[PDB]
DNA sequence: GTCCCTGTTCGGGCGCCG
DNA sequence: GGGCGGCGCCCGAACAGGGACTG
């Protein structure tokens, strides 16, 4: 059938018209789907025959369903999409199983031919004309105009959720106990009521559905569990993901490592310890999908670790509102995190990864910190609640931490774990200048158009040094300036720099970093017992500052 | 009554501004109060064909069971097209109240309640987004006040008149009243305020007194021995602070440094150096010369984090030339909420830049985009929303301002 | 202003769902 | 084999902004 529900208005966008697109060939199969689509289609008032005076056509095709020997029909409406008015899509994101309540009963419901239920706009029905060939001599070919939503226009969806949300609305008001999660035309249907008074509400609310045109078949109707919903199941008690397949192939393209790097996120949900850092690296340059790339041995090692981990069996629990949420965090290298969000130690709601790089240069504790906002977020999204946290950082680290750091930085409730690898800060510069330690007044100079340099220092014991660097720019000569006092000097040393820049990098205590100089300089830092930075105004006559400016200017 | 066609500004599309993710109770009383505005007929529900939106979240007094809606409107406000009592900030007590009901007994133009659409989430995305859109004049845009600015003068015409001493000025929501009165006689005159708001069908931040706002110098360090690294830190300091203060000289406390001298040396200060350093303290009492309030320029506020619960913040309009300079303290060192402190600044900060100019300033925030926007509207307690920026600040600036 | 360096946004692949 | 919308990750390309520089 086709709903009752008024529909809505769509425009094209000002100065623009309806498409004009010839139809391209099609197989004698698809075309044979399409007839037989078509024909039932116009029968029942989804599509009208339209003759001359429709100036519009667009290309239209068929691609076998999901998993069934069913057609689906395509259209492709690019052209109408690039022409016509802006929505404001309505799904804001997908539901996960992990956010689901238990339920005395549960059901699970596909609505049949839920676009094509729908009416459309009947001032926008013209510019949706397309042509069926009919590759026969004795056959001409018919040329149709939705009446409903197609496949392929670009207001299909946001119109059909809406609609949907509407047409729900009133069931939703007389039966608010009753919880209906509304994916696409997918409705899960969740209560406390007994298996036979809720077998009666959802006769009720398909009932309620076929009176505003939308069908449930048999079919797709689910009773008893395992419930197959969202790509996952659904068993009383706990939850699973759908058997993940990593692509076994063996030389790799981008589009192959594209393909296993999205297929091991979605199943970093519920598989703890995944890890796609060395995979995402291989990425990097290439200016193709299609470009054959060979994988690092780290890589290669990565995905085998990732193999075995999927190995494993692995479910997940459902939502308990009366227990805290508790997220725990650990940390393996390169910048990456793992975590796993429960209320029962060893029962997982669901697990995750985190390992966005942020910023050239970083330390560990900033690492945390975003991985706790990211879990903040998304337990928001899925319970609307902010969880307890447990860090493998202590107490002292991050009050020295956010002691010392000129940022606003914060955490919640939070307990400490001692599970390493923990999180620490690998050095804390000193606040006073160290008596007894030399004084290196570093500085550097480049040559903007000869990109020759110069870094150097000088010390209040006499020593002083000159290096000349090849490629450089000014910031670089003063990290090197900076990296030349570090080596030269003893466990304990003041280092006196006017280079803002350095300064802002260094005093933010990273621990890893972009710049293979950061990291020697890094290295140095932790090595050594008590450093000292000051600043000083460049080409001010600062005495120290003078000397090594006028030695590395040569 | 007949409604105010309203423009948006030449060449300016409407607010496309995705919803974000709130908390249970954030939704559950956005539900509430949206189905009850509904009821009333104060928004109506729309499709998708709607292209517009702008993000909803709800606030909720301290010792309170009454959440507010609110509405970032800071892109439409910003888009829509354009419509002081200096006394107001050299009175004694002021308190402000919220008198954004009284915008919804206006209807608002037809042609332009699509571009206040709006969309409720839900928990875990059990359903698609609610979109409403507004038929009367919104909590919080800003042409709420300038439409309504009438209604507000034949209200308060006669409570003026049996009151002229007291200052009574309208931002966006918000009812700001200032008198010279007893702490008591004042809490006395805005309950009849109330009461007389309350009689005409629009119904009515704790208390202010802005004569105790209070500008933070900068200061230099008293000692009795100087070290290299004391004057070398010193010389920075005034190094920067001559942009400011151009009377400030150098030349004498950095001839002190000629040669490579260790950090830790003591140099005794010359007396042409202690009459520079005596100099310095003294011109940094004097006020900065030439800054005046341009009002089509942009309010520019800068935070800096001290340490210890304290912060400094400059509001100026074109850098250096500083409109004020103060600081914020709280408590210290127990179980300080950085995020929450810094909100809380904000908000005060704001506060004085409405009652001083009548205008909210643009916040350089010295925090992590990501940190700030995960956990600012926990703190929020205002009506309005002041537009932000955030910047990863030089330690050098910190160092500057500090105490 | 130019050069350098750094952060943010937005688009394009892939994954998943319908 | 391809058309649509949503969310996620990850990468690069544009663009913006602040600091240091030439004569
Ligand atoms: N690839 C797809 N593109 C789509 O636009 N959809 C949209 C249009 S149909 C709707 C729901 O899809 P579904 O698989 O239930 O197909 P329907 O024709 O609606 O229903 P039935 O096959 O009768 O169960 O989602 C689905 C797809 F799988
Ligand atoms: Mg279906
Ligand atoms: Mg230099």
């Amino acid at each position: 059938p086709i709903s009752p529900i008024e529909t809505v208005p769509v425009k094209l966008k000002p100065g623009m018209d309806g498409p004009k697109v010839k139809q391209w060939p099609l197989t004698e199969e698809k075309i044979k789907a399409l007839v037989e689509i078509c024909t039932e289609m116009e029968k029942e008032g989804k599509i009208s025959k339209i003759g001359p005076e429709n100036p519009y056509n667009t290309p239209v095709f068929a691609i076998k369903k999901k998993d069934s020997t069913k057609w689906r029909k395509l259209v492709d409406f690019r052209e109408l999409n690039k022409r016509t008015q802006d929505f404001w899509e309505v799904q804001l994101g997908i539901p996960h199983p992990a956010g689901l309540k238990k339920k005395k009963s549960v059901t699970v419901l596909d609505v049949g031919d839920a676009y094509f239920s729908v009416p459309l706009d009947e001032d926008f029905r013209k510019y949706t004309a397309f042509t069926i060939p009919s590759i026969n001599n004795e056959t001409p070919g018919i040329r149709y105009q939705y009446n409903v939503l197609p496949q392929g226009w670009k207001g299909s969806p946001a119109i059909f959720q809406s609609s949907m949300t509407k047409i729900l609305e009133p069931f939703r008001k007389q039966n608010p106990d009753i919880v209906i999660y509304q994916y696409m035309d997918d409705l899960y249907v969740g209560s406390d009521l007994e298996i036979g008074q809720h077998r009666t509400k959802i006769e009720e609310l398909r009932q309620h559905l076929l009176r505003w045109g939308l069908t449930t078949p048999d079919k797709k109707h689910q009773k008893e569990p395992p419930f197959l919903w969202m790509g996952y199941e659904l068993h009383p008690d706990k939850w699973t993901v759908q058997p993940i397949v990593l692509p076994e192939k063996d030389s790799w393209t981008v589009n192959d490592i594209c393909k296993l790097v999205g297929k091991l996120n979605w199943a970093s949900q519920i598989y703890p310890g995944i890890k796609v850092r060395q995979l995402s690296k291989l990425l990097r340059g290439t200016k193709a999908l299609t470009e054959v790339i060979p994988l690092t041995e780290e890589a290669e090692l990565e995905l085998a670790e990732n193999r075995e981990i999927l190995k494993e069996p692995v479910h997940g629990v459902y939502y308990d509102p009366s227990k805290d949420l508790i997220a725990e965090i650990q940390k393996q290298g390169q910048g990456q995190w793992t975590y796993q969000i429960y209320q029962e130690p060893f029962k997982n709601l669901k697990t995750g990864k985190y390992a966005r790089m942020r910023g050239a240069h970083t330390n560990d504790v900033k690492q945390l910190t975003e991985a706790v906002q990211k879990i903040t977020t998304e337990s928001i999204v899925i319970w609307g609640k902010t969880p307890k946290f447990k860090l493998p950082i202590q107490k002292e680290t991050w009050e020295t931490w956010w002691t010392e750091y000129w940022q606003a930085t914060w955490i919640p409730e939070w307990e400490f774990v001692n599970t390493p690898p923990l999180v620490k800060l690998w050095y804390q510069l000193e606040k006073e200048p160290i008596v007894g330690a030399e004084t290196f007044y570093v500085d550097g100079a480049a040559n903007r158009e000869t990109k020759l340099g110069k870094a150097g220092y000088v010390t209040n014991r006499g020593r002083q040094k000159v290096v000349t660097l090849t490629d450089t720019t000014n910031q670089k000569t003063e990290l090197q300036a900076i990296y030349l006092a570090l080596q030269d000097s003893g466990l304990e040393v003041n280092i006196v720099t006017d280079s803002q820049y350095a300064l802002g990098i260094i005093q933010a205590q990273p621990d890893q970093s972009e710049s293979e100089l950061v990291n020697q300089i890094i290295e140095q830092l932790i090595k050594k017992e008590k450093v000292y930075l000051a600043w000083v105004p460049a080409h001010k006559g600062i005495g120290g500052n003078e000397q090594v400016d006028k030695l590395v200017s040569a | 009554i007949e409604t105010v066609p309203v423009k948006l500004k030449p060449g300016m599309d409407g607010p496309k501004v995705k919803q974000w993710p709130l908390t249970e109770e954030k939704i559950k009383a956005l539900v509430e109060i949206c189905t009850e505005m509904e009821k009333e007929g104060k928004i109506s529900k729309i499709g998708p064909e709607n292209p517009y939106n702008t993000p909803v979240f709800a606030i909720k007094k301290k010792d309170s069971t009454k959440w507010r809606k609110l509405v970032d409107f800071r892109e439409l406000n910003k888009r829509t097209q354009d419509f002081h009592p200096a006394g107001l900030k050299k009175k004694k007590s002021v308190t402000v109240l919220d008198v954004g009901d009284a915008y919804f007994s206006v209807p608002l133009d037809e042609d332009f309640r699509k571009y206040t659409a709006f969309t409720i989430p839900s928990i875990n995305n059990e359903t698609p987004g609610i979109r409403y859109q507004y038929n009367v004049l919104p909590q919080g845009w800003k042409g709420s006040p300038a439409i309504f600015q009438s209604s507000m003068t034949k209200i308060l015409e006669p409570f003026r008149k049996q009151n002229p001493d007291i200052v009574i000025y309208q931002y966006m929501d918000d009812l700001y009243v200032g008198s010279d009165l007893e702490i008591g006689q004042h809490r006395t005159k805005i309950e009849e305020l109330r009461q007389h708001l309350l009689r005409w069908g629009l119904t009515t931040g704790y208390e202010l007194h802005p004569d105790k706002w209070t500008v933070q110098p900068i200061v230099l360090p008293e000692k009795d021995s100087w070290t290299v690294n004391d004057i070398q830190k010193l010389v920075g300091k005034l190094n920067w602070a001559s942009q400011i203060y151009p009377g400030i000289k150098v030349r004498q406390l950095s001839k002190l440094l000629r040669g490579t001298k260790a950090l830790t040396e003591v140099i005794p200060l010359t007396e042409e150096a202690e009459l520079e350093l005596a100099e310095n303290r003294e011109i940094l009492k004097e006020p900065v010369h030439g800054v005046y309030y341009d009002p089509s320029k942009d309010l520019i506020a800068e935070i800096q984090k001290q340490g210890q619960g304290q912060w400094t913040y400059q509001i100026y309009q074109e850098p250096f030339k500083n409109l004020k300079t103060g600081k914020y303290a709280r408590m210290r060192g127990a179980h300080t909420n950085d995020v929450k402190q810094l909100t809380e600044a904000v908000q005060k900060i704001t506060t004085e830049s409405i009652v001083i100019w009548g205008k909210t300033p643009k916040f350089k925030l010295p925090i992590q985009k990501e940190t700030w926007e995960t956990w600012w509207t926990e703190y929020w307690q205002a009506t309005w929303i002041p537009e932000w920026e955030f910047v990863n600040t030089p330690p050098l600036v910190k160092l500057w301002y500090q105490l």
